[PDB]
């Protein structure tokens, strides 16, 4: 529930990148597919 | 590859009498002066005795910095051996006798000891948090060797770190705790069929046993430049490679001395005295003289051992003469090694030690008219001879060198006892210190 | 100059083919240094072997342990 | 944009453009006229000798001499040797007044040559994704992580050369690439592999008029392959590892930001720092690597170098990595520069002339400046009648070499100015008074000039 | 208009024939040297040939007698083509780089790469900047005759935002780059603002099509290409003069991709001439250097002027003919002048004279003729300019035979100068000591 | 523990009524240079000193710089004493004068009392406050803070400049890390973690030290030994505080400049407002310039108003000159290479040469210093070589003489090991000999003349 932070984790099986909920209306999320 | 001192292995003396062998590891032919400079090494592994002055004079091609890389041979790669020669003082950026300052400063190990924390095993899960446009970083390591299964945190230098080196899941790395650096080792799982930008598949590893912090305990030897340099600026560092360093102030030699005797009692540092060669001291002017003579006063001085090549010469920035070129002031300090010229049975084996280091097969015959041309004009004619005969037998296409191959080579390349003789017969087509025709 | 990509280093990378004649953008085109530069094409490379060359000072720098080394002088007055 | 010219591309003719190598036969006898040279036969066998030594490798600090008077042709046979060796082995051909500078003391432009005297080749791998996106769309993970939105397991990217196209797929921290680039659809990139983050090349060009005004570099597309494993031969000089190593190119703060724009300032390299890189590349000379090769440094007129000078020569001809160093004096019994006691051959002292391979040069004959005439007029394409050919060589016997080489362009002006396509006798008899020599010339110069009045020359 | 009446100012080109190479005597300001201004036509044409690469041409003589007056009409009679370059000797000692570096660039400037291209700019003037806060907006541009709005996408926006372009300004686009260049304010704006800021200049409105292509023929020099390569922002180094020691890696690969243009057709090198004015000024040390950079492929044919007799070389202490060493006088080809007849000394000094629109009688100009040949031309052209100006003080048209003499009455020739000194040496500090009566 | 050529030297070796005692305390003789040496010293420690000029003649090998460390010795730590050479002010830098002046204020010390004012504590909450930043380039400024220190008894919550927000970023400080704000720069050193974070699974290689114990705003006094020449260089290039000269002034290279007359004089000022105030205590010291013939007349021309200052040191010269020419104008010779002006102000010591005894007292001292024992037929021989050769021969034939001892199963050095190591090891004088001997022509087996 982190404001502005992107995790990035990656363990055996394979590696995957959550974003939070706020940044999605941002331009932040174009790239997720997201956008404004 | 094959330079002029190459063949060359060490000194030759004996460890428990120190007599000059007539022939051992290279410096073979001469026994006055290896059985002093035998002394001389003996007293600077003692490291007792500080601030003494070596002058190993003699004629030209005499060996005697062949006698310099022997003793620099014997002493290995722990002591400081500075190789200096007397013209890189004269600089344009610092003063002449702050570079003196810093040859002298350069040629005193100080070997310190200090504990590093070294990690080993199995990355298991990498965790990175990161800001949008700028901002700090969080990360959360999970590492497992066979028996502890740890999960640590990492700042912003251990981050920019791990992206530089793409730690991946199933990487054996080791991170030393105190400098940070990261050697990734190999790998224990195989290449994930997932993703194309991966990379290479390294070194197939297991996993490693044992304990995850383990201790380590490195040595570290500095010079007292390095020290000088390191702590007179702020953040002008990394100035002692690119010679950057402008002139390093009094007040900060005189507090690293201090520390560094301070370091010296509490057994944190060890002060390993070294050696600084001169070579061709004779180029120096009076002004160096009048600074090398006080510098070799105090307990971190370093014994200089040094050479020259001329007689009654004048000494430079001065009117009169002097032996060696060197004044009469500074001529007590020392003590003056003499080397001798050569004989032929001894030139006859340094031939054949230059020959057997640069692979050259040949005949006696070639052998003797080789050191017949060597009786005549020095070794320094007849080493080049030796490889030139090499090539001009390769070029022939014969096994070993001949009588016919040598002759070949001095017919080519002039000694200089006859490129004397060709300057003194065509003088009128030579631009003197006059005027010069043509035809 | 804190804010300007460069660019004329990733041309070496890119377009490096024979065929396609060292292209370069006429409006930079007097830039040559920027343009034909061994570190861009080091920092590319699957070995590191020039680039364990081209910053060997800072290896030699850190592995003499001259950053953990107590600061022995410090100036007398500010 | 840049408009080409349909001209003919010729060359210029410089003062060594006939030399074209030393003509050697298959066994090092030296043949008279082939490629360039007439006559001069030992000389040439022993440049011969050293561009075997040097290409086979066993020269580790040698030093040649190349005596003779002036205009013999020392240059000459280093310009034979240096196009006999070819372009893969490095040359820096230095004077002897280019040593002093203001910048750094005078005995380190010297090592800074021997350095850029010697070459390292080294061979690696380039493994690169390349070219323009086409697509970037995410793919959802199978098992989302709680408390967060989207949760994206594998990044597709449609790469589109200008051979073929292909998709791609990629480990999701490629986005902090594409966020902090800005890379779009219609956008070249290149993703390595070592670490495999993207950087934007340019706007494509088939995208240049979607809209109007808004333009930037329109790189085309990358007309090659998509997926680089190309191998790649690379060749740095060592004075390049020592400046890349002691001032950094390319830094992030703004002293290193102010380096770099400001002047770039010679500065003297601690020795330290060379020892290290030669011990270095020694190692990865042994991990076999890297290949090491030395060049040649001509160090012209080396009577300009003074007695400081030849003492850090004999340090550096020393060390275990060093060039050969061919050297080129004119000068009989000189006064060295520096100390002005000693009145030595060759302007060298007489510690240092003990390495050298004194090669001679003598003077040539009176029947082979005409060939070398007959070449240099075929050289610059000046063709001439055999009486102007026995004129002009007569004029090189009885003045100079060189002289009689710069009677053939004034010779050719006139003569197609008065009319015609070849030289003859009459053009070279009124050329020769258009253009004195030094002879006639001091002649003037003491009958006419007698002292210093109003119509009279300033002794 | 900073061009004034100098010395050198009635020499408008060589003046030779250029068909059979014929010096006829007064043709464009120069008179009666027909031997040395033949051989600087020969000289001249083999530069404008520009295939033979590096040779020395030495122009020796007694001084007044013309050896840079036929250098600057080698200079006239070249255009703006072929490049020239003025250097006295005495430029190249310098504080900040050495001898053999500012002389290299004395040679690395003689020699123009050529290059024709076609430049897509876009003048106008900002009507109303109209943005779509939605990306997209669009740009109303004027000029003197026509009007039109072009669409704009993202980003030249914010260029537009950065650059802070109000309506009224004349912006500039080169549309093969793409970046904007503010000119400056309108005339038609200056009756708006009252108290106008400090970078505002005004400017006309621009004129004809707003997509101007024209073909333009670029030449640069080696030396430019050289500096600009120097560092980051090294291009105003050339016009501060904040370079030093330019390293020799850099001009090895200029000169390999000069090369590399000359074989792909974009370029077209052009030698030129390497001007070295009083060259026994240089000391051995820069003729050891010479003696080198004379053998390259790149090296401009080098004329060189001189003036001494048997003199000592600088920086060595021996005599040479020319001040030169012989080493390098072995390698120069050497044109000598001679001293003038009075017959040319005559319509010399009528040359001068029309030059600076002063009229004379003819027994002024005997008279001065006469001058001339007992004090030389140097002291004579420089009686015109007094006899004028004395004349114009007593209010007199013409000069005459009282004004010259006046003119000579008050001015001493350099003759009468060393009378003067030797006549009274007891005040003049010699060497030792003055009487100071 | 390292035998230099003057460790045996421990002090004068006075009486109480300033009699030199022979043979006490290192050396060996030199009645009437020792007893003049006790009266410089003891007129530098009575401070009625403002520059007396102090030659110390005498030929070389007679131990002029023995009685220089002599004086450095019975000074004592606490009295200041720069000893330098007459090559050592050439530089490149500045000009020679400059190191002149900057030697000249090295050799005068200060003891000051200080008390600096740190704020010890434990960052609690760090929240900026920015202020109002309108269109003026740069954008938003962070102008205010509310850190919170916690020390052992009693937080304070306190408010920040901008500039010592500035510290505070360039130094890394994030919640919990223990800080001393130092208000007198400004400047602020992180020390670590505090303990109620700790955790031995850490990476960071934190040093965790516990909560600083007493008051938040402590005060402490401490005593400085400073010299004058530090202020000089402290006031020339400013390195702190928290503004933009004092920060990009120590990212350069430090350079060497000419601190000029006006600070040299503003900073004599700020001194006597310090002693006025009852709080500093000055020192006066020694200037030993060794070898001054090497010194030219441009710097015995500035050596006079130098001497002229209120405020100077007490100078003592040495050279081994005869009748010699200066280095500035070669037309001109003097005694010691000395100007015929400036020896006037000097207070001129002589020194004799040694006797056949004194040199066996010499010697026996320097071999029971270096820890070389050995016979009184071989301290014989050695003094023989004293007498024939040389004072400071003699006395190197010592060190190859124990080991060539120890080579041969030996500890006492007898008559052997000398005779063998007089033939090693040669002097000057017969290798001169040698020299001209044998190098007779140039060529081969010649030297270069
Ligand atoms: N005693 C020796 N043993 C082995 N090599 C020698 C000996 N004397 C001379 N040489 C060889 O001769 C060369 C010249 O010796 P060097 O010390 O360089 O002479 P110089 O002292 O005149 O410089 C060296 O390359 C060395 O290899
Ligand atoms: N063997 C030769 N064959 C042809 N041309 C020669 C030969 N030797 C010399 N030259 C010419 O003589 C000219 C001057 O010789 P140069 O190399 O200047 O002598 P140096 O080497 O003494 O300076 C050169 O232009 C060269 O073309
Ligand atoms: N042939 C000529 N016709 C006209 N004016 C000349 C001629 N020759 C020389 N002059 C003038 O004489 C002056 C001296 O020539 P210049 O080359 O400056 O002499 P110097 O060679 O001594 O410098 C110049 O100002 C030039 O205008
Ligand atoms: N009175 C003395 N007692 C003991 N040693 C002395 C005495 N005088 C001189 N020496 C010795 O002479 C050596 C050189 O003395 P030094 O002061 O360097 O001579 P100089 O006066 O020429 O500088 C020193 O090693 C010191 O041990």
């Amino acid at each position: 529930p982190d404001p502005m932070m992107i995790r990035w984790v990656n363990n055996k099986m394979g590696s995957v990148v959550a974003v939070p909920e706020e940044l999605l209306g941002t331009h932040a999320g174009v790239v997720f597919g997201a956008g404004p | 590859l094959i330079a002029a001192h190459s063949h060359i292995r060490g000194l030759g003396v004996d460890a428990d009498t120190l007599e000059p062998r007539p022939s051992s590891q290279g410096l073979v032919g001469q026994e006055k002066a290896r059985k002093a400079a035998a002394v001389v090494l003996e007293m600077i592994k003692q490291g007792k005795i500080a601030g003494r002055a070596v002058l190993i004079a003699g004629p030209p091609s005499t060996g005697k910095t062949a006698i310099a890389m022997g003793m620099a041979q014997s002493l290995g790669q722990d002591v400081p051996f500075t190789t200096l020669a007397a013209s890189e003082i004269f600089s344009l950026e610092m003063s002449k006798t702050e570079a003196l300052t810093q040859a002298f400063r350069k040629s005193i190990g100080v070997r310190i000891k200090e504990e590093s924390e070294i990690m080993e095993g199995e990355v298991v899960e990498i965790q990175i948090d990161r800001s949008v446009t700028g901002g700090a970083k969080q990360g959360k390591l999970t590492i497992k060797t066979t028996d502890m299964e740890a999960i640590y945190d990492m700042g912003s230098k251990m981050i920019d770190a791990m992206t530089k080196e793409r730690v991946m899941a199933g990487d054996i790395i080791s991170i030393d705790k105190s400098s940070g650096k990261i050697t990734k080792l190999g790998r224990s799982y195989a290449r994930s069929r997932d993703y194309d930008a991966m990379g290479v598949d390294t070194k197939f590893l297991q996993c490693p046993e044992g304990e995850l912090q383990k201790r380590k305990e490195v040595v570290h030897t500095v010079s007292l430049h390095e020290i000088d340099v390191i702590n007179s600026r702020t953040q002008g560092f990394l100035a002692l490679f690119s010679g950057d360093t402008g002139e390093i102030r009094s007040e900060i030699r005189d507090q690293i001395n201090t520390k560094v005797a301070e370091w010296k009692e509490e057994g944190k540092a060890e002060i390993v005295p070294g050696v600084l060669f001169i070579d061709e001291v004779h180029m120096l002017d009076i002004e160096c003289f009048s600074y090398i003579n006080r510098a070799l006063e105090s307990d971190l001085a370093p014994i200089v051992i040094m050479a020259s090549n001329r007689g009654v010469s004048r000494i430079r920035g001065t009117d009169y003469k002097s032996p060696h070129g060197l004044p009469l002031d500074f001529l007590d300090r020392v003590v003056i090694i003499n080397t001798h010229p050569y004989t032929p049975d001894e030139l006859r084996q340094i031939l054949s030690i230059r020959a057997q280091e640069e692979e050259v097969d040949l005949t006696p015959d070639a052998l003797a008219l080789l050191t017949k041309i060597g009786q005549e004009a020095g070794l320094r004619y007849a080493s080049n001879l030796i490889t030139t005969s090499q090539l001009i037998a390769a070029k022939r296409r014969a096994k070993q060198v001949g009588v016919e191959d040598v002759q070949r080579s001095f017919k080519l390349f002039y000694d200089p006892a006859r490129s004397v003789r060709f300057v003194q017969e065509s003088e009128k087509r030579l631009i003197g210190n006059d005027g010069v025709v043509d035809f | 100059l804190a804010s300007k990509q460069n660019r004329l280093g990733h041309m070496q990378i890119v377009y490096d083919e024979p065929e396609d004649k060292k292209w370069t953008p006429v409006h930079a085109l007097f830039q040559i240094c920027e343009r034909e530069n061994p570190k861009a094409v080091a920092e590319i490379t699957t070995e590191g072997v020039l680039r364990d060359l081209m910053n060997i000072a800072r290896v030699k720098y850190r592995e003499l342990g001259l950053c953990r080394l107590e600061k022995a002088a410090r100036p007398r007055a500010s | 944009i840049s408009e080409v010219r349909g001209n003919t591309r010729d060359h210029r003719t410089a003062a060594h453009t006939h030399i074209k190598g030393l003509g050697l036969n298959s066994s090092g006898i030296a043949e008279k006229q082939a490629a360039g040279f007439v006559g001069q036969c030992a000389a040439r066998e022993a440049c011969g000798v050293v561009v075997d030594l040097i290409k086979a490798h066993k020269m580790a600090g040698r030093g040649v001499l190349l005596a003779g008077g002036p205009g013999t042709g020392k240059t000459a046979l280093a310009l034979a040797i240096s196009q006999e060796l070819g372009t893969k082995i490095p040359f820096c051909p230095i004077t002897g007044s280019e040593i002093y500078s203001t910048e750094v003391k005078k005995t380190e432009v010297l090592m800074e040559n021997f350095r850029r005297a010697i070459g390292l080749r080294v061979r690696e791998t380039k493994d690169v994704y390349e070219g323009e996106v086409t697509e970037m769309t995410p793919e959802e993970a199978e098992n989302p992580l709680g408390g967060y939105g989207k949760t994206i397991s594998t990044l597709l990217i449609g790469l589109k050369s200008a051979r073929g196209q292909k998709k791609l797929r990629l480990d999701p921290s490629i986005y902090e690439a594409i966020q902090k680039e800005r890379v779009q659809v219609g956008d070249v990139i290149y993703i390595e592999t070592n670490t495999g983050a993207c950087k934007r090349v340019g706007r494509s060009d088939a995208y240049a008029t979607e809209f109007d005004l808004e333009a930037e570099e329109y790189v085309p597309i990358p007309k090659g392959e998509v997926h680089k494993k190309k191998e790649i031969v690379q060749d740095v000089t060592l004075h390049d590892l020592d400046v890349a190593n002691a001032r950094p190119q390319g830094g992030q703060d703004i002293i290193s930001m102010m380096g770099q724009l400001m002047k770039p300032k010679m500065t003297e390299i601690t020795d330290k720092l060379r020892m290290e890189i030669n011990k270095v590349v020694q190692k990865y000379i042994n991990q076999g690597v890297a290949e090491l090769i030395p060049g040649v440094l001509f160090i012209d007129e080396a009577h300009m170098l003074d007695i400081e000078c030849f003492t850090y020569l004999n340090k550096a001809l020393e060390s275990p990595i060093a060039p050969i160093v061919v050297l080129a004096s004119n000068r009989g019994i000189a006064t060295i520069r520096g100390a002005d006691d000693l009145k030595a051959a060759h302007g060298i002292p007489p510690d240092f002339l003990q390495r050298l391979l004194i090669i001679p040069t003598h003077p040539y004959e009176p029947d082979e400046i005409r060939r070398i005439v007959r070449i240099r007029a075929q050289t610059e394409g000046v063709q001439l009648t055999d009486a102007a050919v026995d004129r002009v060589a007569e004029h090189g016997v009885r003045i100079s070499l060189r002289y009689c080489l710069q009677l053939l362009a004034p010779a050719s002006i006139l003569a197609r100015v008065n009319g015609r396509t070849q030289v003859d006798v009459q053009d070279i008899a009124e050329a020769e008074e258009l253009f004195l020599d030094a002879r006639r010339s001091a002649n003037i110069l003491t009958s006419t000039g007698e002292s210093g009045g109003l119509h009279g020359f300033i002794s």
